[PDB]
Order: structure tokens, then sequence, then C-alpha cells
């Protein structure tokens, strides 16, 4: 509370430097600096307050005139930001020294419940430090530097944050239920507005591609205003939270409509039909595209007296709800959120493989290879692929080739040889479980979810720990060991599975690598290989036998238990991990009731109705379906 | 002259080009054989550089080029557009067609350039091809501007630079690294095919690069071996070429060192090209970890299937080219000591057909693959110095804008020069020449401009063009600055004009509309800001002055044309100021200090105008009466509202006092200031016992022609001021105004129209109809039926007229 | 204990871990995408001056 040089010097360091860290803060912020002029300095404007507001201190009680110091809209924009900074650096100082945050204070657990975001912190506080700030940069420009303001930024990043690489979810009826003749009509009432698009889709509409960007759906971005087929016009309104889009449709004359919180929608031209001529081709049903945060509601038109701009637009034109007489709800149809493992198609934009047979000195092999490469739209980013056939580890585990080790052997080999210029570092082998739905542009070793099962003894001992993954890979980075790349022996990973204890080792260009996995009993392993598109030719599978290893297809198949021989029949093909693949909202779902019994009681969860649903499990793929 | 050249010029003309430019459908889908169609353009752009040809010859090679880059894509003509910008600024009369080929090729990919995205199919350019048509641009402008006047040449560049002015994105910031290391081919300016190297035996090799050129000699001298022995090459110690037999396939190891060179030596001379434009390898450590590694098989690697990075691609594209250049000036040599014939390869690189570029491919190929197996990381040999990107300055339109003030600024003074010299004898000036290009490009470059990017204009970060590109503010009080000068330019100034002053009116009118002066208000430079209230106030006054002697001179030539300057650009011209002010809400603001003072003396002056009589008033009636809703709709206080506008806060009298303003000699009082106008109620009073009267329009035409649309002005700007929009603030607000208001006014419309349909009649209802649309618009559909389908039962039972009416 | 995570505007609530939940079929609440909650952990991060 004193003058400077009694006030203790310590402190008087850290207010000095705080000083010189704000004014950093103030050239980080690009603030230009600049005084009118030294005798403005030169002659200090001072005024004194009142006995009680006087101090030790023989600084005057309130030099700077409150008055004259009228800080500038920039300024006050800036010095928020300059708070943010400075609440940053005191929680950063609180973060080195351990704290946390505590909804309460505490000094044993030691944890701050004002250790948060400015932006949500206390208001009184905030306006506190932030009035100090204020009182500190306005004196700062008064005491004759003139500082020039930076540059009024505008730049936003417009949200354009969107969990996971999904970007908007495509919510269809029921392929079943498409119109190929008549008129219809259902409502989209959108609750928020934004990149929201609402129409009709064949039943060829995929849920990846955006909706109307193809041939296949028929949209209206209202958010932009935009008609969508096969590319973009303009047509409409934008809407406002809590507007109707009514779809409307006639297949006799192949006309579509579109109308807003009742009124007609309009094209550029004077003509009230979006759309003027299609095809009936396979039929329409309804669809609606859903960007990022958005909240929409169909209203199919089962209860008539639902949609409320029906009877203004629709209803005298003739139009019929498209739930007009059905005595069950319409079974809606949205985008899967999961990846799934689906065979290569012959007809992919990117993907080709091509069946090797395997002659007398060659062994069957699948490659895959990528066609558009070169080209524009070429695809860098990664693609997982996997067989279609598990091996089984076993139930329990037990605790030139010799034909009779052959016969009683376990051990399963296939290998992969990434093509001559095909960058190693940007490919994986090995096996993966049938719980492998992840996709990342970027797939790194660390990232594999694990789990470590760590059984104890009575007293807590681990006497049994347990390693859990669903990926056990290699890459072939360091499995370029010796160094350069053989163009007489590509490089050349061989995976061994020994089913009968779960040892899984890698062998590179005959070297045993290092790295070797321990598995649970009774796990499925899928082949896999995982791949970044850096030439023509990436990779193929070899189903060859390495001395005293079974063959691939004699674990993968039963009739071929003890067939030495290499085959790889046609069941098996590769598959890769995609997202056009749609998902099924049950028609009910569980009676769950939540609520607040009291303080003491807690939230009591309480579900007392049966529901079911038959699964149908596809045996190879270890993996079911309703 | 050779005479077989003509005959195949008359073949080619009269079968080849004709059937090409029949086939311009087919020529779409061409990204597979991009390399030789650009080969195609640049040999038909060679053939259109012929002397010899024929008018006929020539008009044909014009229509099969034009006809075949206008469907053919821009991501192909680059490579012919770099020759084409370069050999333009010569302006000959040869170059028309090129300039034609431009002109049309920048409208057809207007979207392209225009649109950050462009097609979707198409992209966006890689906005070098943006640089070079910049470079384009100015170099067109300013050759044009100091080529002296021909007709036909301004004709036909005008569309030109219109077009590249629309198509490149004004926001477009200049690129920081301005564009040099171009080949010396392109800065030959003879053909284009001097194909001189760079001078590289300067730079020496580093200890990485010779051991890189080690055990590549050996990959080469492998692989050749497995060439040899596949032509026939035996391990024979004699190199008998007949018997096929050579002792060379000893490892380059056990080669001679004599035998290395001219075999490594050319190794050598690529590397010294490699760092001769000066790119910087980095090798990684598995270069030299194999190198202390020293079964193993001493064969070749195949690189087929690994491919380079596409920036990579780009730098051996001009690297095929200076191996090219190389081997076009050996062959040269060769062609001035053969001393006779023509090569028939002599064309440039980007002439070339890819199937013979397939051995300079495959040469750079194989070698930026084997430098990045070995691990050297090739870029550029040096990033960007830095970045000025927070200068708007180097902005597309802010430097155009720059050296159009600087021209404006020019014009302005060739004006000042021109007034001195109209004083003297002399109306003829070598001046006159840099006038005609001045008024013939600039200004409807500045119309084409600011109707493109009009939204660019209004674009100031608050979301005109949601994709971005605004104008800055300073940009857009430099803007209003040019506003104000092109005024100066027209301020009398017809006579000096070649009576083309309507163009720059209409120049003026559309500037006007792009007009976004109220953020300048809020920020903007105070010169500027006083010069713009100059002209508001010089416009003014010139008004004034004019409606005054030409009453005190109604009686009756210097201020005669002064007059008619005045009601036929200037009222005209303030009149569309007033227009974007009301339409863009924009301009309040603007109307704030003398400005109100000012615009209550202009509207007294045009209700002076309107209530007199004259011929030429019955000749500008329509101007008179679109000039007074103008300034009604521009105008900020409800001038009828005089008994409570001292209750209007943002009147000037409550916002700065008065204080200064009652001292100085004015009323200071808006009824004071308007005692000639009536107010709301008398003229409501007035305008429904004429209608009820149902006089026809001859006797009062007045009425009709002015005050009826400035009511009807009025009544649209003041409908959310009155309560009969929002009855909160009911006092806390200046106006009150009821909708029956205007609903008396319209049905006394429909009344006039009653009254009118039987005789007199003319183009009055029609733009009176015209201005009541949005009256219209406010109106209830409810008083629409009824009020109204009577009344289109009247517009229809006068089946004898044939007067076209709503 | 869990009920000092919550965050200070909030409330603790028990609610369906996945989006859909049982009700009317046209008052049901299609949600799109989600913003990735990466605001919720506050790291502080000072500016390099
Ligand atoms: N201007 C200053 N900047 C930083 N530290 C300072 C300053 N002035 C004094 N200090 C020192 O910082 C400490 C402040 O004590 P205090 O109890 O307030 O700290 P805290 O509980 O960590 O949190 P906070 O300082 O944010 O209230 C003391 O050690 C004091 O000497």
């Amino acid at each position: 509370l004193v003058e400077f040089s009694k006030l203790p010097e310590q402190e008087r360091n850290y207010n000095l430097q705080m000083s010189l860290e704000t004014l950093k803060t103030l050239l980080a912020l690009g603030c230009h600096v600049g005084i009118s002029d030294e005798h403005a300095e030169d002659k200090v404007k001072k005024m004194k307050l009142p006995k009680n507001y006087q101090l030790t201190s023989g600084y005057k009680p309130a030099p700077m005139d409150l008055s004259f110091i009228k800080l500038t809209p920039s300024q006050e924009a800036m010095v928020d930001k300059l708070a943010e900074n400075a609440h940053n650096v005191w929680a950063r100082d609180r973060i080195r020294q351990g704290w946390t945050y505590g909804i309460q204070q505490d000094v044993k657990n030691r944890r701050n419940p004002r250790l948060v975001p400015y932006t949500l912190l206390d208001d009184r506080t905030k306006k506190s430090n932030k009035d100090s700030l204020r009182e500190a940069v306005r004196t700062l420009l008064g005491y004759g530097y003139n500082l020039e303001a930076p540059d009024q930024d505008h730049a936003a990043r417009a949200e354009v944050c969107s969990g996971t690489g999904e970007r908007f979810r495509i919510f269809r009826a029921e392929k079943t239920y498409a119109v190929k003749a008549g008129r219809w009509y259902f409502e989209f009432e959108t609750v928020t507005a934004g990149d929201m698009r609402v129409g009709w889709s064949r039943p060829g509409c995929q849920p990846d591609q955006e909706l109307g960007s193809d041939e296949r759906a028929f949209a209206f971005d209202g958010f932009k205003a935009q008609r969508w087929h096969q590319g973009n016009e303009h047509y409409g309104r934008s809407w406002q939270a809590g507007d109707v889009v009514g779809c409307m449709v006639d297949m006799n004359e192949h006309t579509m409509m579109f109308t807003l919180n009742g009124e007609i929608l309009l094209d550029d031209s004077g003509s009230e039909l979006a759309f003027k001529d299609f095809d009936v081709g396979d039929g329409f049903i309804p669809v609606c595209s859903l960007g990022v945060a958005q909240v929409g509601r169909m209203n199919f038109g089962k209860d008539v007296s639902t949609l409320k701009y029906f009877t203004i637009c629709g209803l005298q034109e003739g139009y019929e709800p498209f739930a007009v007489n059905t005595n069950r709800d319409i079974t809606m149809w949205l985008s899967k959120r999961l990846p799934q493992f689906l065979q290569v198609p012959s007809n992919h934009e990117h993907i080709e493989v091509t069946r090797i047979d395997g002659t007398i000195d060659s062994s069957p092999c699948l490659k895959v290879t990528q066609k558009s490469f070169g080209s524009q739209n070429s695809n860098t980013d990664i693609m997982f692929y996997r067989l279609s056939m598990p091996i089984e580890c076993a139930e329990v585990f037990s605790k030139r080739d010799d034909y009779d080790f052959l016969m009683q052997t376990s051990t399963y080999y296939y290998s992969v040889r990434i093509f001559p210029g095909q960058e190693p570092a940007n490919v994986w082998v090995g096996w993966i479980t049938s719980d492998f739905h992840q996709y990342d542009t970027g797939f790194d070793l660390d990232r594999v979810r694990t789990v470590t099962v760590t059984l104890g003894d009575e007293k807590g001992k681990v006497h049994e720990s347990i390693k859990r993954s669903n990926c056990y890979m290699v890459c072939a980075g360091e499995s370029m060991s010796p160094g350069q790349g053989r163009n007489n022996n590509g490089l050349e990973i061989g995976c061994v599975v020994d089913a009968a204890s779960g040892l899984l080792t890698f062998i590179a260009n005959g070297k045993e690598l290092s790295t070797y996995y321990q598995v649970e009993p009774s796990t499925k392993l899928f082949p896999a290989v995982f791949a970044q598109a850096t030439s023509p030719n990436v990779f193929q599978f070899e189903l060859g036998r390495i001395k005293n290893v079974m063959p691939l297809s004699a674990g993968l198949f039963k009739s071929e238990h003890k067939n030495p021989v290499p085959q790889c029949p046609p069941r098996l093909h590769v598959q890769f991990l995609s997202h056009v693949l749609w998902s099924r909202m049950p028609n009910q779902f569980l009676k769950v009731d939540v609520s607040r019994i009291s303080e003491r009681q807690g939230w009591l969860v309480q579900c007392l109705d049966p529901l079911q649903f038959m699964s149908l499990h596809i045996p190879e793929e270890n993996r079911s379906v309703d | 002259a050779t005479d077989m050249a003509l005959a195949l010029n008359r073949y080619l003309c009269t079968a080849v080009l004709p059937l090409l430019t029949r086939c311009a459908p087919l020529f779409a889908g061409t990204e597979h054989h991009a390399s030789l169609i650009d080969s195609l353009l640049h040999t038909v752009y060679r053939l259109s550089k012929g002397c010899s040809l024929t008018k006929a010859q020539r008009d044909s090679i014009e229509v099969c080029l034009l006809s075949i880059c206008g469907q053919l894509r821009p991501s192909m003509m680059q490579h012919l557009l770099r020759r084409l910008v370069f050999d333009v600024p010569l302006l000959n009369e040869h170059a028309k067609m090129p300039l034609k080929l431009l002109t049309n090729h920048y409208e057809r990919c207007w979207k392209y350039y225009c649109l950050p995205g462009g097609w979707g199919n198409f992209g966006a350019a890689s906005e070098e091809e943006l640089h070079l048509s910049r470079k384009l641009f100015w170099g067109i402008f300013d050759a044009l501007s100091q080529k002296k006047y021909e007709q036909e040449l301004f004709k036909l560049a005008l569309p030109c630079l219109s077009a590249v002015a629309g198509a490149l994105p004004p926001d477009y910031m200049e690129s920081n690294y301005v564009s040099m290391m171009e080949k010396q081919s392109s800065m030959d300016s003879e053909g284009n095919f001097n194909p001189q190297p760079v001078d590289t035996s300067n730079i020496t090799i580093p200890e990485k690069l010779e051991y890189f050129i080690n055990k590549y000699a050996e990959h080469s001298h492998d692989k050749w071996s497995m060439d040899k022995l596949a032509n026939g090459w035996i391990y024979g110690e004699i190199y008998s070429d007949s018997s096929k037999v050579q002792p060379l396939m000893k490892p380059y190891k056990l080669l001679s060192e004599k035998e290395k060179e001219i075999y490594r030596w050319p190794i050598k001379e690529s590397l010294k090209t490699m760092l001769a434009w000066g790119w910087r390898i980095e090798r990684t450590r598995e270069g030299d970890s194999m190198a202390l590694y020293n079964g193993y098989s001493p064969r070749a690697i195949d690189m087929s299937n690994v491919t380079l990075s596409r920036d990579l691609h780009a730098m051996a594209e001009m690297m095929a080219e200076n191996y090219h250049n190389i081997w076009a000036k050996k062959k040269k040599m060769e062609l001035e000591s053969k001393g006779g014939g023509n090569h028939p390869l002599l064309v440039p690189y980007d002439t070339l057909t890819a199937k013979e570029k397939a051995k300079d491919r495959e040469k750079a190929q194989d070698i930026l693959k084997f430098l990045q197996i070995n691990g050297y990381a090739v870029s550029r040999g040096f990033k960007d110095l830095e970045l000025d990107t927070p200068s708007i300055e180097k902005r597309f339109a802010y430097s155009f804008l720059q050296q159009l003030i600087r021209y404006v600024d020019e014009a302005h003074q060739y004006i000042l020069e021109f007034d001195g010299g109209s004083r003297g004898k002399g109306e003829h000036f070598p001046y006159e020449q840099e006038i005609k290009f001045f008024a013939k490009v600039v200004l409807p470059l500045i119309d084409q401009y600011f109707k493109n990017h009009r939204l660019y204009f209004l674009s100031a970060a608050s979301r005109p063009l949601c994709s971005g590109g605004h104008a800055s503010n300073k940009e857009k009080e430099m803007v209003t600055s040019l506003f104000c000068k092109l005024g100066v330019l027209v301020r009398h100034r017809i006579s000096l004009f070649g009576n083309d002053a309507t163009s720059i009116v209409n120049c003026l009118h559309i500037l006007g509309q792009t007009l976004d002066a109220r953020t300048v208000m809020k920020t903007g430079l105070e010169s500027v800001k006083s010069a713009l209230r100059a002209f508001l106030d010089n416009a003014a006054e010139d008004l004034e002055k004019t409606m005054e002697n030409l009453k005190q001179g109604q009686f009756t030539k210097g201020v005669t044309q002064i007059i008619n300057y005045t009601t036929v650009a200037l009222l005209p011209m303030l009149s569309s100021l007033f227009e974007h002010i009301g339409q863009h809400q924009f301009g309040e603001d603007l109307i704030l200090e003398d400005v109100q003072v000012s615009c209550y003396r202009i509207l007294t002056s045009l209700y002076a105008l309107g209530t007199s009589k004259s011929i030429y008033v019955e000749r500008q009636r329509s101007a008179l009466g679109e000039c007074l809703a103008a300034f009604a709709g521009a105008f900020p206080v409800a001038f009828l509202e005089t008994h409570l506008d001292k209750h209007n806060i943002y009147s000037i009298y409550n916002t700065k006092s008065s204080r200064e303003r009652a001292a100085l000699s004015l009323p200071t009082n808006v009824e004071d200031v308007c005692p000639n106008i009536p107010s709301l109620e008398k003229l409501m009073e007035e305008i429904v016992e004429l209608a009820e009267s149902g006089i026809r329009y001859t006797q009062m035409p007045h009425v009709m022609e002015v005050i009826l649309p400035m009511l009807c002005s009025y009544m649209s700007r003041w409908w959310e001021h009155g309560p009969e929009n929002n009855p909160e603030r009911a006092e806390m607000c200046c106006t009150a105004l009821n909708s029956e208001h205007m609903n008396t006014l319209l049905g006394n419309i429909l009344k006039i129209i009653y009254n009118n349909l039987g005789i007199d009649e003319g183009a009055w209802m029609k733009r009176l109809a015209v201005f009541s649309q949005p009256i219209i618009n406010k109106v209830k559909p409810q008083l629409l039926k009824t009020h109204f389908l009577p009344l289109m039962e009247k517009l229809k039972k006068k089946a004898a007229t044939v007067v076209s009416e709503e | 204990p869990c009920y000092e995570a919550v965050l200070p505007k909030e409330k603790l609530k028990v609610e369906h871990s996945r989006e859909y939940k049982q009700e009317r079929t046209y008052t049901r609440d299609l949600l799109g995408p989600t913003v990735s909650l990466t605001q919720a952990a506050f790291t502080p991060i000072p500016v390099d001056t």
C-alpha cells in the first residue's frame, strides 16, 4: 500500500514485468505505438482527492484527469482481449503450479472454481480486473502516447467445426414407399436456420454425397436460397428459424414445387415450378439434409391436421399427404455414422482389385491398384482394406517341409507385397478384428484403441494382465530396417498367426520383426492392409506358404482344413472401409423415465416395458443386423 | 516468299481450318491430350503471325481459332495466353485477332476468374494466370493510353479491357512474390524461339551431390548394360559392332575414368542445371546410413510405379524446357553451320509434341525420383521473403483505383487546360487525343467495373459477396472522391465533350447506385468528406441559381445552356443520387451537417419548380417529378410534421443544437424555412378536394406529376416512421401518420383514374403507376379486394380506348 | 465427486446417451452433425511475446 521504494521489491519486479508483458501484448496485438509530443508528457496533468483517498505515496491521488480521457471504441474492443491474455497468463502460471478447476474453492485439494475460461468466468471478478485494465490502458494513451489501434479484424471461423469427418446426415423414407404416380405433399419444419436441404430423392441417393449435387436428389438449399439438382441455381427465399417448407410433387406432369410458410416459392424467372421436367424412373421418396448443429422435423402427414400449411396451400390444389392412408408409421432411413467394411465395387472410382490366379510356381494373389492416379481427383487419403474371412483363434489356449508338422500345426500365413514404387511408410500390414470401425485421414499405430484388463488376486496382485485391441498391425517403414528397396524382392511383410496360442509374429524379407502381439482365445482376426495411394500399384496379398506354416485357406475355410496347397476360393474378396451405407431407425424405442426424486435420492432411471428385435447374424463377418 | 508455302497456306485455310472450325463441338474433352491441343493452339497462332496471309486466309485463321478457343478450356489456353499477353502490347493491326480472342475469352470464362470457386469441374485459376492477366490488363490499358487515337482500335480494345477487368477479382491481393525467372525464350521478342540456357559452370558439387552421382552412374551403367545385352552385346573384350561383343558388363567401379566421363559428364551438366536456378536439395539421414551400409544385388531399381509431387512436376516441366533449349541451341549452331535449310523441330518446347517430349519427361522423372529415393528434399531455392498481405494496396481493385484516380486527376487538369483554351481561340489540342482515350475507355471501363463488381464496392465486410471480397473503407472514400471528380469533370463541360456528356451522366448514375458513402461518413478521410459536401453544395447552388435565373429570365445564351446542362444532367444526376440514398437507406448520415439546411433549400427550389409552369417545365415534368420523389425518399425529416419537427431527435436542430444557426441569418425553424410548401393537413385536403372534383390532368398537371409522386415517396419512406407501423414510441418519435392517410390517398388516386378514363390521358398514368407500385405493395390485400377490383372493372370498361394501363 | 465437473452455467441432468428417443414421429427432432466439444477442456493459451 506504500511507495515503490518501501513496497517489497520482488512485488515491484512482478508489477514492472507484468507492465512490460502487457505492452508486449499490445505489440503482439499489432497496436501501433506513438506519442503526439514529448512535451505533453513533460507537462503531466494533476488533480487531487480528499484525505481519505490520500496515501503515504507523494504521487497525486489521481493525477490523470478522468474527464478528458475518453477511451476510443477500438481501444475498448482491445481491452477485453488484453484481459483474455492476462487471464491466460494467470491460468497458465496456475497450471504450472499444478492447480485444477473445482466448483468449490479448495486449498488442501487446491482447486479453484475461477480457474475457468474468461468468457465463462465470474462477472464480478472479470469486470474488476477489466476495469483495472481499462484504467491502465486509458492512462497509457492519456500519458501522451496516443497509441494507434490495430486493425479491427473482421475474419471469423464461421463455425466450420464438425464432430468427426462427417459433415451432414441424410434422412429419407424407406425405398418401398417410393411414389411413381400421383400428387404428394409433406412438410419440413426447420427448428434452426442453417445449411439444410430438403426435397425428393431417387432411391439411388448416396448418403455421403451432398443432397442434390448428383442427379439422384432434388433439394431446396434455403440457406443460400438455391435449388440443387446436378448443380445449383437460384430459387426461393431464405427461411428463418421456425419456417416450414412444404415439398410438393405431382408425378403426372413431372413437376416440383416448394413453399415457405404457406406462400409459394418463385424461380429466378416468373415460373412457379421449381423443377420443370424430370423422369419417373424408379420413383421418389422424401429426403432432407441436415448440416452441422441443425435440427429439423419432417411431417409426413400421418395425421392430416398436424400439417399446418397444407390447408392454405396443398389441399385446395388437390395434393395428398405422403402418409395419406397408412396405418403404421413410415420407417425413416438415415446415413450411417460408423464406417463398415463392404466389398470393393467394380465401378469404384478409385479402387481396382484384380484377382491373380495361382500358378504352379506363383501363389494366388489379389492386388489393389488405384485407377485415377496422376489424374485430377486422385485420392491421397488413407484407405483401409481387409479380407472377407476371419481366422479363428482356439477356444482355449494350450498351456522341404515336414508333412507331419504341417498336418499337426495350426499356424497360418499370408504376406503382402508392397509394389516397388509404393512408399512403405504409408502402408501398414497385419490383422484387425471385427470391431475396427474407426476412420481417420491420418492413422498412426499409437492411436489404436487398446484396453488392459488386469484381473487381480484377493490382495490386489496383478496375477493376470490382458491386452485387448481391435488393430494388430505393423508399418512397413520400420520393417524396412536393412534399408533401401529391392526390385527383385519388393518389400514383403509376412504375417504368421498361431491359432493354438494366439501369437502374432511378423516376418519381413525373411527377417522376423521384433514386434509381436498376444491375443485372447476365440478372437476373430481379419487380414488387413492400410495403404495411402502413392503409386498406381500399391500392394497385393500373397496366400502362399512358408516352411512349417499352413496356408491362409486352410484356416479361413473348413473343407480345406488339411490342404497344404494354397487356395483362393471366390468367397474370399477384398473389402474396404466405407461410409456409403444406410441405417434404419427403429419404429419404437424403449420407455425410459428419468427424474430427480430429491436432493437425497438423486436421479432415477426406470424402464419397465420390454422390446425385442430379431437379429440376423452374418457368420463370416462376425456382424449382426436387424 | 516460297511458292509451296503459299500452296500449303491455301490448302490449310481451305480444307483443314474450315473443317476444324466445323469440328468445334468435338474439341470439348481434351484433358487427355492437352499437350497436343496446346501445340495446335501455339502453331495456329504462329500461322496467324503469317505476313504473307491473304485477307481471306487471315479471316479463316481468325474464325477457326476463335471457334476452337470458344469451347476449349482455359486450363489449356494459359500456355498460349502468356504469348498472347506478351505480343499484344505491340498493338499492331496484326494483333487485333488476338485482342478479340482475349476479349471473348474473358467473357466466356467470366465466372472461372471472377468467382473464387468458378465452375466446379473447371475450378479456379492458379492465380499465376491471374498475375499474368493483371499484367495483360495494365499493359493494354497503359499502351492504349499512350497510343494515338485509332477509332477501330479503341472500339476493339474497350470490350477487351472491360472483360479483363470483370474477370479479374477486384480484391485480388497482388502476389508477394512477383514473377521472375522466366525462360529467355518467353522474353525472346522475335518469334520466341531463342533457346538460351543459363550459365552454370560457376557453381560446384557438394560432397552429398558427388556421393549422389556415385551409384547413380552405377544404376545407369547397369540398366544400359541390360539394354546392350538386349540389343545383343556380349561380354567380348573386343568392341565389335556386327559381332555385338563388348567387355563393358563390368561394374562402374571397374570402369575406367575415361569411359566414366561423357557417360557421367552430362550427369554433371544436369546437376549443374539443377543448382543453376538455385533449387536446394536436403538429404535425409538414411542417405548416409546406406553409405555406412556399403544379400545385396547390383541391379537397377525400377521407378515406374512411384510418382512425384505436382509442384515438382511443374519445376520438372521447365527443366524439360531447359534441356530442350540446350538441344535447340546445339541444333541452331548446326543450322548456321550448314548455312542452308530449316529444322522441322526448331519449335519451342511448348510448341513441341508429347511423344518426343517423353524423353525429356523420363529424364526428369528418373533424376528426381533417384534424388528423392536417396533422400534429397527438393524444393525451390528460397521461400517467399515476406508477406505484405495486410497491405490492402496490393488488391487489384485498390491498385487499379489508385491509377484510376491518377488518370482522373490528370483528366481534371486537362479539362482545366481546355477551360483556359476555351477562353483561347483554339479548341484543337494534342491533349484532345488523350481526352478521347479517357472518355472513350476509362469512362466505359469504370462503367463495366462498377456494373460487374458493384456488390464488391457494396462489400465492406457487411456480407455483400458473403464469400468475401470486401471493398476497404479507404477504397470506398477514394471511390467517392472519384464520384466527386467525375462531377467536376462534367461540371458544365458539354461542349468540351463531344456531346458525349450523356456517357458521363450514365457513369454517374451507375456510380451513384454503387455509392456506399454511409460507411465512408462513419470512418473516412475528412478532406474527402468535405469534398463530398462541397460536391453536393456546388451542385445545389448551381440548381438554385439556374432555377431562379430561369424565372427572372423566363421572358426572353450561356446562362441558357447552363440551365440546359443543369436540368438535363445535374438534376437527373442528383435525382439518381437521392434514389440510391433512399433505396440503400444509406445517406441519412450524409445529410447531417449543413447538408440538412442545403437540402431544405433544395426542397424549396424543387417545390417552386413543381408549382411553377412553363413549356420547358412541361418538357421536364417527368424529370422534375422523379427528382421530387427522389428528394423525399432521401430526405430524413418528416417535412410536413412542422408542428412537431422539434421532436425529431435526429434533426441537426436537436443533434448539434441550433445556437450558431440561430445566431446566423437563417430561419432555423422548419415552418419558417418552408412556408411556401404546404403542410400535411392542408395538402391532403387540397388534393382530396381536387380528386373529388375530378378535373382532367391538363388543368393542374403539376399536382399529379410532382407532388402526388412525391407524396408517394413520402408515404413509402415514412410508413415505418408512422405509428401505423409502430404504435410504440408514440410521442417518443417525431413522425405521426396513420395507414388511413395513404388509404384515402390511394382511393383518391383511383377516383382520379376514373375521371381521367374518359379523356385527356398520357404516359403520366403509367409513370404514376410505377411510383405507386411500392404503395400498392404496402396496401392490404383486403383493401385490394373491394377498393380496387371495381377499379379493375373500370380499367376494362373502356373497351373502345386503346391506351395501355394496369 | 462427479457432480463437481458440471460447468457453472450448466445443470447436471441424466439424458439419453444417444440422440434419438421414443416420441411422436412429427415431433421427432432430427439432429444433424454436432460441433466437436473441444471447448470443454480449458487449456490456457498465452500469446507469445
Ligand atoms: N503485479 C504482480 N504480478 C504478479 N505477481 C505479483 C504481483 N504483485 C505481487 N505478486 C506476487 O504474487 C503473489 C500474489 O499472492 P496471491 O495470494 O494473490 O496469489 P494467488 O493465490 O496465486 O493468486 P492471485 O495473485 O491471482 O490472486 C505474491 O507472492 C506476490 O508477492
